[PDB]
């Protein structure tokens, strides 16, 4: 980098490297250390966090307690399972958190025959964020998440009050609607662009609300959770990503290179 | 040691005899396994259920189910009597089901009605629709999943009173003070166009059969009661008042129907009439006893619950005579539940205790004990089970019904909770208070 910059000897040599998982910017410690110690004298019971993920448009909810060689995955529901359950477009909105979340619930809480915490991560809390969309599908669900309710849309600022006629209109993607709604008589230019596929498959808005209302009745009915069928095995896939790995060196080689080196760099060219 | 066991069959439903001998060392679900067998029920997710050996008024607690057989064969309650001591007697009966995980976050709360009144109705199982009445003059139909307010049914020139559900859900019928009843499609929002005059005035209780077994000639009914003293039957897909039962001097605070073929009312004028609704319209009898004023009904057995806190048990449906006068209560007991559910019943009361009876014996099976205020409202919620009340003291509390102690309590700071519907999955209990909000549990 800048000349005048760079580092000292002394300066690498003392210092001392955050953790890792912090080095990649993913643990907030102080926030895990108070999620997951328990109370001294409930020895080993276990503290299940409830861990909702937004990817770049994948919803990961996992029910995760913790042990000291690793934590340690009960349940996981990916929002794209919901394919599964007739649910196909917009599956990073707050009515997919929702969907996703109640299949979380169900899931564990049948292969249980359930107290969980929130890991909302590295989250903002803003009043509307759809990580608690997650929480209440979860807690629709069967679960017990304690929460409360000021972080739900439709949470009346200036009053101590929610309107709950909006926050039913989120779970089951009305405000999704409404644009679509909205889009369909002041600009079919941008229509087309998003809100491509609900064209492609003839399911424009007023059912958007059905879809989601049955996704519900689908993953109550069955959660059991599908994997893939698969197609290659475990020793497939590795031998073709074995393809693009390069292969570190021997001492001998590296000797050799620059052996090489003062050969040609040296010698009077 | 081996036990001897006889089982006799307790109310209508499966019969089987001979007595069976199983060893003495087997436990209570070994027990069941093995009259199950001979039954000819599986030994499927069934419970098969017991109940003993009547008494247990005594020192002691009498016969549990769960004790090894070994330990009963000796020692029942007594030794036992001269007749046992060489078996031991089962009364066997269904119901169960199971639910597993119960979580808990606090209750969406619906906002609603302002600060109104008296309504409820939730169409248990899939339906997850709910109905709130109230004095507000109108009626709501919400989404016990979403909880969100579906649609508002405003037809009414007054207050409603009271209100049936259809299972379908898709009929909702309500009874208002301008005296008429309407029958509203829950999805629409839309009036039946159905409004049915006839009632000089509130029209208080209704009880509706939603699906008449019977041939399509018979349709399915409400019957209302009203203030005006009378009460009247009227079909549900066609608007039209099939018949009038009159001979009530007071008002009709009560009925009960679904009988399909039986119309039991309960009035101010402390009696309780019992009544062929198919054409003639007339009472075939008139159950009399009540000191004052019979507030509940139930129909398996006819049970009512009146002011001058007694409750009566009555026979067989010709004869008109009380099989047993239950007391015990200091006040007016607001609702009761009785069924062919093995002859228990439950009655919840003002003086804020609730009792669990045994119809068949008259036995007082428990109380419950801990509300503070008088007790508004009650279901088995789990099944035989379970018991859910509801009171002032802003509780809908969960108990044992075997051992009739208090399992735990839903609310805090808030007012009272006025009634409440259980479902096998949840909870809703219209509330009142200040700050006003429906809860609905989930589980």
């Amino acid at each position: 980098a800048f000349q005048k910059d760079a580092k000292s000897s002394a300066y690498s040599s003392r210092f001392q490297t955050p953790f890792r998982r912090r080095r990649e910017g993913k643990t907030d410690y102080y926030q895990r250390k108070r999620l997951v110690t328990q109370h001294k004298a409930k020895y080993n019971t276990p503290k299940y966090r409830l861990v909702v993920r937004f990817t770049n448009k994948d919803i990961i909810c996992q029910i995760i307690s913790s042990t000291i060689t690793g934590d340690v995955v009960l349940a996981a529901a990916y929002s794209h399972e919901l394919p599964r359950y007739g649910i196909t477009h917009g599956l990073t909105n707050w009515a997919a958190a929702y969907a996703t979340g109640l299949l979380i619930a169900r899931r564990t809480l049948q292969k249980l025959g359930f107290k969980v915490f929130l890991d909302i991560g590295l989250q903002r809390t803003t009043t509307g964020a759809r990580v608690f969309g997650a929480l209440k599908g979860a807690s629709d669900g069967g679960l017990y998440v304690p929460h409360s309710e000021n972080r739900f849309p439709g949470w009346d600022f200036e009053t101590e009050e929610i309107d709950p006629e909006l926050l039913r209109s989120y779970i089951f993607g009305g405000h999704v609607s409404q644009y679509m709604e909205e889009l369909a008589d002041d600009d079919e230019e941008r229509f087309s662009e998003l809100f491509k596929g609900y064209l492609a498959d003839d399911i424009d808005a007023d059912s958007l609300e059905d879809i989601y209302t049955s996704a519900h009745e689908a993953i109550r009915a069955d959660p059991a959770f599908k994997p893939t069928e698969k197609k290659f095995t475990k020793e497939q896939y590795a031998a073709e990503s074995k393809k693009y790995r390069q292969t570190k060196l021997s001492k001998e080689e590296r000797a050799a290179r620059v052996a090489a080196k003062i050969a040609a760099l040296a010698g009077q060219q | 040691p081996n036990v001897s066991i006889k089982f006799q069959a307790l109310d209508t439903g499966d019969n089987v005899g001979g007595a069976l001998r199983v060893p003495g060392a087997i436990s209570e679900k070994q027990l069941e396994e093995l009259l199950n067998q001979l039954n000819g029920t599986s030994d499927d997710p069934v419970p098969y259920t017991f109940s003993c050996t009547i008494q247990g008024k005594k020192a002691s607690d009498p016969v549990k189910t769960i004790d090894i057989t070994d330990n009963l064969y000796s020692s029942l309650i007594k030794p036992g009597y001269n007749s046992t001591e060489d078996q031991i007697t089962l009364l066997y009966t269904p119901r169960a089901v199971f639910k597993v995980k119960p979580v808990t976050r606090s209750s969406s709360a619906i906002a609603g009605h302002g600060s109104t009144i008296l309504c409820s109705a939730f169409a248990p199982h899939t339906s997850s629709r709910m109905v709130t009445g109230a004095g507000d003059n109108t009626a709501r139909i919400w989404d016990c999943d979403t909880q969100t307010p579906m649609h508002t049914l405003k037809g009414h020139y007054n207050w409603v009173l009271c209100v049936s559900w259809s299972p379908d859900g898709e009929v909702i019928a309500t009874g208002s003070m301008d005296n008429t009843i309407r029958l509203w499609d829950p999805k629409s929002g839309q009036c039946l166009g159905d409004a049915l005059r006839g009632h000089s005035k509130w029209i208080t209780s209704l009880s509706w059969e939603p699906i008449h077994l019977v041939k399509p000639g018979s349709k399915p009914r409400l019957a209302s009661s009203s203030k005006d003293g009378t009460i009247k039957i009227w079909d549900t897909v066609s608007r039209v008042c099939q018949y009038t039962m009159s001979g009530h001097t007071n008002s009709v605070s009560c009925v009960k129907w679904g009988g399909q073929g039986l119309l039991y009312s309960g009035s101010h004028d402390r009696t309780v009439r019992v009544w062929d609704i198919n054409s003639q319209g007339r009472c075939i009898n008139i159950l009399k006893s009540h000191a004052h004023w019979v507030n509940h009904l139930s129909l398996s057995m006819m049970v009512t619950a009146s002011d001058d806190y007694t409750m009566f048990l009555w026979n067989p449906l010709k004869s008109t005579k009380p099989i047993a006068r239950m007391t015990g209560h200091q006040k007016l007991v607001n609702h009761v539940a009785f069924s062919p559910d093995g002859r228990y019943i439950v009655s919840a009361s003002f003086d804020n205790s609730i009792k669990l009876w045994d119809g068949r014996d008259g036995k007082f099976i428990s109380t419950f004990r801990g509300h503070v205020a008088s007790v508004y409202q009650v279901a088995w919620s789990s099944d035989c089970r379970l018991l859910v009340s509801c009171s002032k003291d802003t509780t809908l509390k969960v108990w044992d019904v075997r051992t009739r102690k208090l399992s735990v309590d839903l609310p805090g700071h808030k007012d009272e909770v006025y009634t409440v519907d259980w479902s096998v999955d949840g909870k809703r209990v219209c509330s009142g208070g200040k700050d006003k909000m429906v809860r609905l549990w989930t589980h």
